[PDB]
């Protein structure tokens, strides 16, 4: 079938066959395509460490949204249909767009030239690369739970304060997953022995005494 | 930084024992070789010999790219991925594309493996962010899948059976291969539980 | 073995996801859109050749056994003229064997005339004693060289 | 000498260095007990020919040092390759020393030639070196017999 | 390698290619360390970690026909296979030809 | 090689004197690999300033001037042409793409990460003795935990500090030194010129002490 | 099976190459050089067709065509995958360079630079990286390697064709 689409595919196949026919200043349509692609790439690219930190944070956010959908389907007992997959993919893509809009600021601060901006951006990149989660996400989960459990005056106050602050669309299952986690004992012990001194050690000793009394 | 932790525990153990033991070196040989960069480089060396203008090559390229991203994500195990790779490699279309690229003369597989190293750097398919270029240098300057004329490692598991028959001299002509137990004296430790392989001696 | 196959693995993953209590990985939906690649469902003209064979076989016996003439020069023009004489006789369409007889008689006449011309020129070159061919020249310069090698001994 | 060979090369290829500090480094290493060889001498000869911003008395001072250095290097390898009967190898070394000094606008000293001729073993190389000696004082466009 | 009242060739052969050696490589808790611990590219490709033959999966089969029936196909390529390909150690070098010289 | 690098460096800063300060290279002119001077402009300079200069030496000079303006000159593509031939990769009728790759791979070799990845490779191939491990122990103990965190922010700085001595060894005959026998100082009497040496055999039975002095009249005897 | 068994013979060289994987054209007067190629090919378990040119019906067609594929008039010649391997000086070179495995099995020769015959233990690069500015000879205190031993006199060989 010698048609327009087939002949176009044939000349495209013989064009990119060798190395010669597709280089710079040889074919104008491919040059315009690569010019538009490099034009978009000049605007929407980051620094390489910013891209690595964004990749780690995007992996964490994708895993957290998938865990939220798992928790919802585990609690409800329903099945994983194509509609839940569509919802999960839409939530993941909008969270990745929000993370791009967040990390644009970190890329701007890493490429600003000021000392404090670059050091805070390097701190954010090093926190993202080690796998340490954000405190902004903790504040977002806590204010979503407090928006859930407040009355209508407090609900209207939180909804009117945070209507212009571009907050991520967080499901209820993420807040429930953050809330239902047990707290670490040794981190609380380190905080109570760093914030308070020998009084903190005596308080932890009487706490362990109460623990061993409840063991009896 | 688990490889650096294995390196420093090797250093401290070998300085504590005042000798280079086998346990410590086996541990750091296992930590330095748990990376899945080998199969990703297999998929990308198979993708390098394709044609960016051909639609069938675009299908094979997207299939092997999805396969490499599935291995790098850890969602697909190694053996089923090797089955997918050997099914994509043994196809007559891929061998036809490799033969066309061989008969061309100004082949575009070097730019293929270079863009493959850049993609493995960008997508985070490696353990360290600049290890893909040294692995590219290792594939080029040594005998590997990059210097094969078809783009896969030259083992007989990645070649068709109709080409395996008239060349090689195997057990009987006209899967897993075993020694039949009529051979009671084959070697010193050779027996029926010892498998054999057509184009290599793994011993 | 066919029980470990990418199509069989894709079918197993599809009927595993179709329960609703298994979560599909990304490669399942990415292989539904990009399926694995399957191996299944895939001179001279001959009449002129025979003419030149017959004419060469019949001229070889005339020139070698018939004429005893081995130093023949420029044979391509007698062969092409008997070829074109055969084509001129095939224009009128007389016969096949009789045309070969007539072109062989013309070829014999041409070879005999060339032999007599060479004999006349050689006879007039030997009678006058003033002219000498190139083969006699190189054979003279070879035998005097060998006589000087005898003088070296 | 491997200290001096890698210091004279990789400082000449440095960007912000001055050419007198290369020769100041060479005077320090030869004062610290490093023998100059043919490799380090050619790098100083190249950095001298690529130095014209310095005054002409500085260029002639380092030219007389390089003439003395090539003459001492020629005398040292004559005494070193004499007992090995390496006159074919010593011929290519003296040809390299003749080529290095003719680019410097000078020639080998006759004290080096009188030592070189007394250690020759073949008569063909004996007559060829006085042939090179007579052609080193005159230019190549000179008439001859 | 310490011999221990044995020939060293047969001792290294027993420590490399015997059944308790490869089962100690797979992990069985045999008597005392029948396999060599630290080997780099000198380890045989039969007993690599990324290879497709594991004797712990093969101990539950009582017959060679059951091993040919139920076991998975082996993994073709590995990192040690890549190093042996780069070294050319996939097939041994041909010795001197003993077919036509003599039997001395 | 030293002639052409010093000639190319001479033309680079002479161009910087006449240009007058800054010179910024954008993305698109980097992709075309055009620096401030064209090959027509540099070849016009070498013909005008240098009278005695042949054809193949002049085009060799314009090759080094283009690469010295962009980066420092790295002699690595000449070595890569010997170990990697053209027909092995598949570029026989593309000499321009072959030489564009050889300097792309050559400048990728000279980095800190490439020397680090080669050292971690040779560490896995078992090419170290007990002497290499002991010096790596001293290089790790000199780093503190504050110094380690500054080096672990980069992916290769904490690896390279341990493997700095090992990367010098595995680099080949360019940087690995021989051990060599001991060369001590001469212990000679300044007044008599007598050096003393000892020799022993059978433990206690045969003990000898030799005094050695230089004879200038060539009548030496033992 | 479906057709009676017939010995294959042809007057063309490429009819032998398109039929068999490994073809060798020997003579009966050269028994040693064909026996070494028989040892090398059977070591890698490769099916081989040996054509003894003595008592053949198409000698002068085949002796002319072997002069065009290989410029030397040397017999025997090994032909693998419609290509020319060559005589014993070419087969022993691929065995020494560890290239005879992939030539016989897969029909291609490794174009990788560097030799794998001279190896110490396992094979790595160990200085294959390009040195800055060259100068591999001007380091006089460089690492020269282990001391290599050389024979004083040549021992008597067992056979003239022992190799």
């Amino acid at each position: 079938l010698s048609s327009g689409i087939n002949l176009g595919r044939l000349r495209l196949a013989e064009q990119f066959s060798s190395m010669n026919g597709w280089q710079s200043k040889e074919d104008p349509a491919f040059d315009a395509y690569v010019k538009e692609r490099r034009r978009k790439e000049n605007y929407e690219a980051f620094d390489q460490r910013v891209e690595r930190g964004y990749a780690a944070a995007a992996k964490l956010h994708k895993a957290e949204i998938q865990n939220a959908v798992k928790r919802r389907l585990k609690s409800s007992g329903a099945k994983f249909t194509a509609e839940t997959l569509r919802e999960m993919s839409s939530a993941v893509t909008e969270r990745l767009a929000w993370l791009r809009d967040v990390w644009a600021q970190i890329d701007a601060d890493y490429r600003s030239g000021d000392s404090a901006r670059q050091e805070t951006a390097a701190q954010e990149i090093s926190a993202a690369l080690r796998g340490e989660p954000n405190d902004y996400m903790r504040w977002v989960y806590e204010t979503k739970r407090e928006l859930r459990f407040a009355g209508p005056v407090g609900r209207r106050a939180i909804q009117e304060e945070l209507q212009a602050a571009e907050l991520p669309e967080v499901l209820d299952e993420e807040v429930n997953r953050y809330h239902d986690l047990k707290l670490n004992m040794m981190e609380i012990e380190r905080e109570v022995k760093a914030k308070y001194g020998v009084a903190g050690q005596q308080h932890w000793a009487e706490l362990q005494a109460a623990k061993d009394e409840e063991y009896i | 930084d688990t490889e650096f932790q294995a390196l420093v525990e090797f250093i401290e153990g070998a300085s504590y024992d005042q000798l280079i033991s086998g346990r410590r070196f086996k541990k750091v040989y296992d930590v330095l070789s748990e990376n899945d960069d080998m199969f990703i480089w297999l998929c990308h060396t198979a993708m390098s010999v394709l044609n960016p203008g051909d639609m069938r090559s675009r299908l094979i390229y997207n299939h092997l790219r999805i396969l490499a991203e599935s291995v790098a994500s850890g969602e697909m195990t190694q053996r089923t991925a090797f089955r997918f790779f050997e099914s994509a490699v043994r196809s007559p279309a891929y061998r036809e594309i490799a033969k066309r690229q061989l008969e061309g003369g100004a082949a575009t597989r070097l730019a293929g493996i270079s863009a493959a190293a850049d993609v493995m750097r960008r997508m985070g398919l490696t353990r360290r962010p600049m290890s893909s270029y040294f692995e590219l240098y290792q594939r080029i300057v040594e005998r590997s899948e990059a210097m094969t004329p078809w783009g896969f490692p030259p083992l007989f598991q990645f070649e068709e059976r109709l080409s395996l028959e008239p060349r090689l001299k195997f057990f009987s002509r006209a899967r897993i291969f075993w020694i039949p137990p009529t051979w009671n004296r084959a070697g010193r430790f050779l027996g029926p539980h010892v498998t054999l392989y057509p184009g290599m001696t793994p011993d | 073995n066919e029980k470990y196959e990418p199509w069989e693995h894709m079918k197993r993953m599809g009927r595993l996801v179709g329960t609703g209590f298994y979560i599909p990985p990304e490669w399942y939906n990415h292989f539904r859109m990009f399926p694995p690649i399957n191996h299944n469902f895939q001179t001279l003209s001959p009449e002129r050749v025979a003419l030149r064979d017959e004419l060469a076989r019949k001229s070889r016996l005339v020139a070698s056994e018939g004429m005893r003439y081995y130093n023949i020069f420029w044979v391509r023009k007698p062969l092409d003229t008997m070829e074109k004489e055969y084509y001129e006789l095939k224009r009128r369409g007389v016969d096949h064997g009789e045309a070969i007889r007539k072109v062989l008689q013309g070829f014999y006449s041409g070879l005999a005339v060339k032999k007599r011309v060479a004999a006349i020129q050689a006879e007039e070159a030997k009678l006058t004693g003033r002219f000498i061919t190139m083969r006699e020249a190189t054979v003279v310069l070879g035998v005097l060289a060998k006589l000087h090698k005898e003088q070296l001994t | 000498v491997d200290t001096m060979n890698v210091l004279l090369t990789r400082a000449a290829r440095h960007e912000h260095i001055q050419v007198d500090d290369v020769f100041l480094l060479f005077d320090e290493l030869v004062a610290l007990g490093a023998r100059p060889d043919l490799a380090a001498a050619e790098t100083l000869h190249t950095v001298l020919s690529h130095s014209a911003s310095m005054p002409e008395e500085w260029r002639e001072a380092r030219r007389l040092q390089l003439v003395e250095l090539y003459n001492n290097l020629a005398m040292e390898e004559v005494e070193r390759l004499a007992p090995h009967r390496a006159d074919r190898l010593l011929k290519e070394q003296m040809k390299r020393f003749r080529g290095n000094l003719q680019q410097l606008g000078s020639g080998l000293r006759p004290t080096v030639y009188c030592r070189y001729l007394h250690t020759t073993h073949t008569a063909a190389v004996l007559l060829e070196e006085v042939h090179n000696f007579l052609w080193e004082l005159v230019p190549n466009d000179h008439p001859a017999m | 390698i310490n011999s221990g009242d044995q020939s060293p060739y047969r001792y290294v052969e027993e420590r490399l290619y015997s059944k308790p050696s490869r089962l100690d490589r797979e992990g069985v808790k045999v008597n005392k360390t029948y396999a060599l611990q630290g080997l780099g590219d000198l380890e045989p490709l039969r007993y690599g970690a990324n290879f497709g033959i594991s004797e712990k999966d093969a101990l539950k089969y009582e017959t060679v026909a059951e091993k040919a029936k139920y076991m998975e196909p082996p993994i073709p390529y590995s990192s040690l296979a890549a190093r042996k390909l780069a070294a050319g150690a996939l097939w041994p070098a041909a010795p001197d030809p003993e077919g036509m010289i003599s039997k001395e | 090689e030293l002639r052409l690098d010093l000639t190319a460096q001479s033309l680079k800063e002479a161009w910087m004197r006449v240009s007058g300060g800054v010179y910024f290279q954008s993305v698109d002119e980097y992709y075309a690999s055009v620096d401030g001077l064209d090959a027509e402009q540099i070849g016009e300079v070498l013909a005008a300033l240098f009278p005695e200069l042949n054809c193949y030496e002049a085009q060799a000079l314009v090759q080094r001037t283009l690469e010295c303006i962009s980066r420092p000159v790295s002699a690595a593509s000449r070595q890569l042409s010997r170990t990697i031939t053209a027909e092995a990769v598949g570029l026989d009728n593309a000499p321009g793409h072959y030489t564009n790759f050889l300097e792309w791979m050559g400048r990728l070799t000279e980095t800190r990460a490439f020397k680090t990845e080669h050292a971690l490779f040779e560490f896995s191939r078992r090419k170290f003795n007990r002497d290499d491990v002991r010096v790596m122990f001293e290089n790790y103990r000199l780093m503190s935990k504050a110094t380690l965190l500054a080096d672990s922010a980069d992916s290769y700085s904490h690896f390279y500090t341990v493997l700095k001595d090992f990367a010098r060894k595995v680099a080949g005959e360019d940087s690995r030194h021989q051990i060599g026998v001991r060369i001590d100082e001469a212990e000679v009497d300044p007044e008599t010129g007598i050096a003393v040496g000892r020799g022993c055999a059978d433990g206690e039975k045969y003990h000898f002490t030799a005094l050695l002095r230089e004879n200038r009249d060539h009548n030496g005897i033992i | 099976s479906a057709t009676r068994w017939l010995p294959f013979v042809s007057s063309d060289l490429k009819d032998y190459l398109n039929r068999y994987w490994a073809v060798m054209f020997t003579v009966g007067a050269r028994p040693i050089e064909t026996g070494h190629i028989r040892h090398y090919v059977s070591w890698y378990c490769t099916r081989m067709k040996v054509v003894l040119l003595d008592h053949h019906v198409y000698v002068e067609p085949l002796r002319q065509q072997l002069q065009e594929a290989s410029r030397t008039p040397e017999l025997p010649l090994l032909f693998v995958n419609k290509k020319l391997v060559g005589t014993l000086r070419d087969v022993e070179l691929l065995e020494r360079e560890k290239k005879l495995k992939d030539v016989l099995h897969f029909g291609f020769e490794w174009r990788v630079g560097g030799s794998v015959a001279a190896t110490n233990g396992q094979k790595s690069l160990m200085g294959a990286l390009p040195a800055p500015y060259g100068d591999a000879e001007f380091f006089r205190g460089r690492y020269r390697g282990p001391p290599v031993a050389r024979p004083v006199v040549s021992l008597p060989t067992l056979h003239p064709f022992a190799l």
